[PDB]
């Protein structure tokens, strides 16, 4: 009956079948007025791009509020929208119900609220949305993720925050979740624990050489400035996918210490003709133009990746840098002050203040900003020694 | 709960908006109230109740069908009607009515006259026009 | 239900007090509030011709031509004060006459739905 | 000064038609205000998503006045 | 004998004086009370009755209740007309009514909710593709919401439909001053002035468009003309007033800003500028009442709370003006010399934590004068 | 254990959080390392709008020769990737083959026949069409896609639309048989396809469903019920104003009243909300029509028909545009052209005979007309000319 239109509507949205599981979804809302009917037809809008008529469909006849789930997927298809004002308006400025084996619907309801801060510029407010996301489902892993990458919580709150949570949900899985965690957590504070969690994950568990083992390993050793062992883990990583972005950054950056100029003209190359789009390639091009002293050219370079994709802080760091190199010191000043402001929770932006500051000769300024920097991180050798 | 659904149609509203309405409405109420909650309440012989710069003894002698401090008198009481009852006149500084005062009528005349052609001439106008 | 009947008798005995006299803007007001009240009762309803046939009367005293003409012409069948009316702003407007030609020789042969009533500037 | 316009063009290269157009008289400021060109000024503060979108809008949608 | 009455209130009206038209029309309405036409000339002034006598001394229940809508749209008190469309005026009524729908319409309006005011009057509109009356509130909404399709819609049926209307013409007028140019919007708003005269709202238009125009006389005329047709509209008085501004004169400049907003006590933007009259006379202390009055007025608008923070740190109230600032910057974040102020305030108060951060975000926001919160920043420490 | 992993993953790609999606994908796949868990994660990375790392993946190990999923998912990922050949050469030019869910030999076949009408050869994709419909019927795209363009005349189509049997329905064939025969073409049969709308909006409450507003606009249209056609899609659009399927008969019928405000607005608000599909910059060249600026006209059916080569309103738009202008031999190659891409649609040789009037070589537009009339009996158009 309609359970064979329901299932078969729902291989044809998972086969990539649109056209059928558009039609199949039409004909069993207008059948039965299922809400999570009308969510799947709302997801199927989603999936082609059709946001808009989605959120028609959700509008219409007001079914949000009688079940989350449609709530969600009405959200989020605002905040693709960018219409952060209704997107916050059906979400809620905070959580409405403070006080299955998959992810609890609350817990996603925060993370949206969370990005949507962030997407506001509104850090504060967003780091205790995501905190909350985080705290009441531990099976959500996009708001951890999301934050640590962000910088949004200094080191040792990310840690105490990592200790506060526990791993009760899970169970069996408890241990290596634990280490899978564990893994992606920020470096600089006892990174000895790291190490250790991330050998016990790799010989007991068939996980010894995955893309995230090895990114922790390729992190390390470049904090640690351990170059060539960077390098060998970025190749013998890099050899199985050509265009894993998690690892590029700090790949090209690895290549531009060592001044490889030769590979990081290829790999610029060949992410040119795979990612235009992308402000990785656009980064790695300029910064090609870096290792060959080209700081006026790619000024541009690094102005197009910063505005291809906000919130990247390697962009708009070297754009700062090549403010600062040569010349043009006034406005390095300014440039510096809106990586502090736009890119809270990084000692570094403060720490570049300082030592510009130093730089005019001028001090106690100098002192406030190094200061700054060291509250944000404690364990930093350039801070330290500025 | 506070009910917000005749300010906005769309059955939800951003609780920003919420205290940003209620804050904003409540004070509008106590200034026209005084010289709490909306939905609770709303409530509070010649029919005219009154005009604009009508006193009651104007409105009376509608029924009807009608040196020095002197001036002064004369001086807020000019004000009193143009500006509708305003409280700021007693804060005003003596001094400070009298060009006040001066610029009013000199204002005033200027309406009068804006309140208040050839055969050849003046069938061009609607030609033109 | 039983003062909604009286409610809209006082409302078209006011509608015909203020035509009569030379009071317009009044007549447009309680037509408005007439027809969009009477909204809510079926079409069989001869208070909702009646309501429509007020305003469409009323929309064309005041020179608001065209707005009697497009309300006359959604229900210019019902009753024939409407096909008055939009006889009317046809001529006037000269937009659309055959339509009007075609309900006023059907409303004429048939004579010699709704057809006669008491109200004002009914035709003869 | 001409071998870096040839390598900037031949980098310059890799772009889609809208996204060239974007960038076609793109200028970014120090403090992270944004100059825009339309081939109207689209200058906003970068770093808010909405406004990428702006840009995008009056590039390839259709704007007319109709008298 | 009410009809003779009326008459009697339209004249009086039209020729001098609105006290002996307003009696006149209450006289009618003591004779009979459904005189609509008559309460809405009274309305025209700020004149009110009192409608339980009259109404009373469903259906009058409901009568009662849009004479009340009015008397309080009249008053300027929006509030109260939605509360009662709320709760009485039931939605077969609400819905349907053109002019319920013109006056919610200019209710949500006159706040600064701009959406809602859309989707009402263009439920209208699509209610009555042809109704020419009281559009031109319509054209000044799409002014202020920036947006030139809708505009172009209004203007090309208007046009079409109504092509000697006055209103269209001003909608014509509206949109070009809305594009580029104020000379040909200034023509188009002459030519629907001489079409129909009488027409305060295309006065004021003008006088606008000539203040931007950079001609103060014409500008001057013009609002001069607008008070001669209507003696009530604080368009034109605020128009006024900002002119004596831009000369100077700050005197008629404050009789004009008050005079406007004797009519319409609920709006910032006149409260905000007799209150700024107020401090060019350097009238402190009654210049905070109305800024005070201003900001409970209504929350979330810069202007209020940035005079706000500007007044108190004058005569040095640093307490609450601390949090003013701050909830100002909560509000809007992108305003440059409110966070120069805020810095002010964090070193005063003696907080230089909060000092630094906040004069980073002035130095971001503001590349031009970073020299001078350079220099503050030496002096916060 | 795995099964935890997995059904989190499948929430993960349910609530749209594809990082946490890739993540668990590669975790899970590196733990049990079969092709399913290569495939779920090329799913993610292909929604990923990530179609590199998708079918480099799968094609690292080769896994396309293990699953038959794995091989569909390449494929479709090389057919996004603007891949045509190697994604043949993957998929194979030929049937190799020749419960819920759908077979996979009617995707792969479909997706075949997609190949094959972006590589022009339109007889192969008609091959392949038929065979993927009548090997199995739930792949309602082989039928829907086949239809749309008219690449088969509707007699053929009304064939093997009997020759397809519905009996592995079983209890649900009894509604899907009349929802498939809505969908057929409207020139011929016109009365069955009626009596199958009465069918639908009785018993089962589907008269509200919006294909069912769509044939019986699409049946108006073909009478040339203008009027009927704004009514109803005027009442259909109220809900959903960016229904594409419903959009360019709103057009036609808006262009037949020449009415200049409503077709304004819209071509708008569509400009704005899709500015890359084709059907909006048709809408602003009809709205140009309307107001009779053929210049401009000119290039917003050109930029139409350059954006979808499957678009027949376009080209003959354009050819309009042309005769309209002033010159003609443009309009020729135009209409012609429209013909050849889209055989069996009579209306572009009807409006290439008519061109041949304004020629005054009536030799040719006697056979057009005749095979023009082959087809439609009963249309104003046909009998006027």
């Amino acid at each position: 009956a309609i359970e064979r239109l329901r299932l078969w509507r729902f291989d044809a949205l998972m086969q990539h079948m649109y056209r059928t599981a558009e039609y199949i979804a039409d004909k069993v809302y207008n059948i039965s007025n299922d809400p999570d009917d009308a969510f799947w037809l709302g997801q199927v809008y989603y999936n082609n791009n059709q946001y808009v008529r989605a959120v028609e469909l959700i509008t219409r006849n007001n079914l949000d509020g009688v079940n989350i789930l449609c709530r969600y997927l009405l959200g989020l298809s605002f905040v693709k929208l960018q219409r952060f004002d209704d997107a916050l308006d059906v979400i809620g400025e905070y959580n409405p119900f403070s006080e299955d084996g998959g992810i609890k619907m609350e817990s996603s309801l925060c993370f949206l609220r969370g990005k949507i801060y962030f997407a506001q510029n509104n850090f504060n407010k967003a780091r205790d949305a995501f905190r909350e996301a985080i705290l009441v489902d531990i099976k959500n892993f996009e708001a951890f993720e999301m934050l640590l990458s962000k910088n949004l919580l200094t080191p040792q709150e990310e840690w105490d925050l990592f200790d506060s949570l526990d791993f009760k949900e899970f169970g069996e899985d408890k241990e290596i979740m634990k280490n899978l965690y564990k893994i992606n957590l920020s470096k600089y504070i006892n990174t000895e624990d790291i190490t250790k969690s991330n050998e016990i994950l790799a010989k007991d568990y068939k996980l010894a050489d995955n893309v995230d083992v090895v990114r922790s390993k390729v992190d390390i050793c470049y904090t640690q400035c351990k170059f060539n062992e960077c390098l060998e883990l970025c190749e013998t990583v890099l050899e199985n996918d050509e265009f894993n972005t998690n690892i590029l950054p700090a790949y090209i950056g690895c290549l531009y210490e060592l001044s490889n100029k030769n590979k990081l003209f290829l790999l610029s190359h060949r992410l040119a003709e795979t990612f235009p789009k992308s402000a990785i390639t656009w980064f790695s091009v300029a910064t090609y133009y870096m290792s060959l002293d080209r700081i006026s050219e790619a000024q541009k370079y690094y102005s197009k990746s910063s505005i291809l994709d906000p919130s990247f802080a390697a962009a708009w760091l070297g754009f700062a840098h090549t403010y600062a190199l040569e010349g043009e010191q006034d406005q390095a000043l300014t440039a510096y002050s809106t990586a502090s402001r736009f890119f809270p929770g990084m000692h570094l932006p403060k720490l570049f203040l300082g030592m510009q500051f130093m730089a005019m000769n001028s001090l106690n300024l100098a002192e406030s900003y190094f200061v700054l920097a060291y509250d944000i991180c404690p364990n930093d050798p350039l801070v330290l020694n500025e | 709960q506070y009910d917000y659904s005749p300010f906005c149609e769309r059955n939800t509203l951003r609780e920003s908006r919420i205290d940003s309405f209620l804050k904003a409405e409540r004070a509008a109420h106590c200034l026209v109230f005084h010289k709490y909650r909306p939905d609770i309440d709303i409530m509070c012989s010649m029919l005219l109740e009154s005009v604009p710069g009508c006193n009651k003894e104007d409105l009376e002698r509608l029924s009807r069908r009608e040196r020095l401090d002197d001036i002064i008198n004369h001086e807020t009481n000019a004000l009193k009607s143009f500006w509708n009852d305003s409280g700021l006149v007693n804060s005003l500084q003596s001094h400070h009515l009298h060009e006040e005062y001066l610029l009013l009528q000199e204002e005033l005349k200027n309406v009068y006259k804006i309140k208040c052609e050839s055969l050849r001439d003046k069938c061009r106008r609607h030609y033109s026009n | 239900d039983d003062q909604a009947l009286s409610t809209i008798i006082q409302l078209q005995d006011c509608i015909q007090q203020a035509i009569q006299q030379l009071n317009y803007s009044t007549a447009e007001f309680l037509a408005e509030l007439l027809y969009a009240e009477c909204s809510i009762l079926d079409k069989s309803s001869v208070y909702w011709s009646d309501a429509v046939y007020l305003y469409a009367l009323s929309l064309f005293l005041n020179k608001s031509y065209h707005t009697a003409f497009q309300i006359s012409k959604e229900f210019k069948e019902y009753h024939l004060g409407i096909a008055y009316i939009f006889g009317r702003c046809a001529l006037q407007l000269s937009q659309g006459v055959n339509e009007a030609i075609l309900t006023l020789l059907s409303i004429i042969n048939v004579f010699s739905m709704v057809l006669n009533s008491n109200l004002v500037h009914i035709p003869d | 000064m001409t071998s870096e316009q040839n390598s900037n063009r031949y980098w310059n290269s890799f772009h889609d038609e809208d996204d060239w157009n974007l960038f076609n008289g793109m200028e970014l400021e120090s403090n992270g205000v944004v100059t825009f060109a339309g081939q109207e000024t689209i200058t906003g503060s970068i770093f808010d998503r909405r406004i990428t979108q702006l840009a995008y809008a009056r590039n390839n949608g259709w704007h007319e006045l109709a008298l | 004998l009410a009809t003779l009455n009326c008459l009697l209130g339209n004249l009086y009206m039209k020729l001098d004086h609105s006290k002996e038209g307003a009696f006149y029309h209450s006289e009618a309405l003591a004779i009979n009370p459904y005189l609509w036409e008559s309460y809405e000339a009274i309305c025209k002034m700020r004149a009110t009755v009192d409608l339980k006598r009259v109404f009373f001394d469903t259906l009058p229940e409901i009568m009662y209740n849009f004479a009340l809508i009015l008397r309080s749209s009249s008053q300027y008190n929006s509030f109260k007309a939605i509360r009662l469309f709320e709760s009485q005026i039931p939605s077969h009524i609400k819905d349907t009514m053109p002019w319920c729908l013109v006056q919610l319409g200019k209710l949500h309006f006159e706040i600064i909710n701009y959406d809602m005011s859309l989707k009402y009057f263009n439920r209208l509109k699509d209610l009555q593709p042809a109704r020419v009356k009281d559009m031109e509130i319509f054209s000044t909404l799409l002014w202020h919401l920036h947006d030139k399709v809708k505009s172009s819609n209004l203007a090309n049926g208007l046009m079409d439909t109504m092509p000697n209307k006055p209103e269209t013409w001003c909608c014509i007028g509206n949109l070009l001053s809305l594009q580029k140019d104020h000379d040909a919007a200034i023509k188009a708003f002459e030519k629907a002035t001489q079409l129909d005269p009488n027409f305060a709202y295309a006065y004021t238009l003008q006088g606008h468009e000539h203040s931007s125009n950079d001609s103060s006389d014409s500008a001057k005329t013009c609002y001069r003309k607008a008070l001669a047709c209507d003696p009530q509209h604080y368009n034109a008085y605020y128009g006024l007033g900002t002119s004596a501004m831009k000369l100077g004169q700050y005197e008629e400049a404050l009789l004009y800003f008050e005079k406007a907003r004797s009519i319409n006590p609920v709006n910032v933007v006149l409260i905000c500028c007799c209150g700024g009259s107020l401090e060019k006379l350097g009238y402190k202390e009654k210049a905070l009442q109305y800024y005070e009055l201003a900001c409970h007025l209504q929350p979330t608008s810069s202007l209020s709370k940035y005079k706000m923070g500007q007044l108190l740190y004058s005569m040095t109230r640093y307490n609450v003006a601390l949090q003013t600032f701050e909830e100002l910057v909560k509000l809007v974040p992108d305003d440059a010399t409110a966070h120069y102020l805020l810095g002010q305030t964090y070193r005063i108060v003696g907080r230089k934590k909060d000092a630094i951060k906040e004069l980073t975000v002035a130095m971001n926001l503001d590349p031009k004068g970073n020299q001078v919160i350079i220099d503050e920043l030496q002096k916060c420490h």
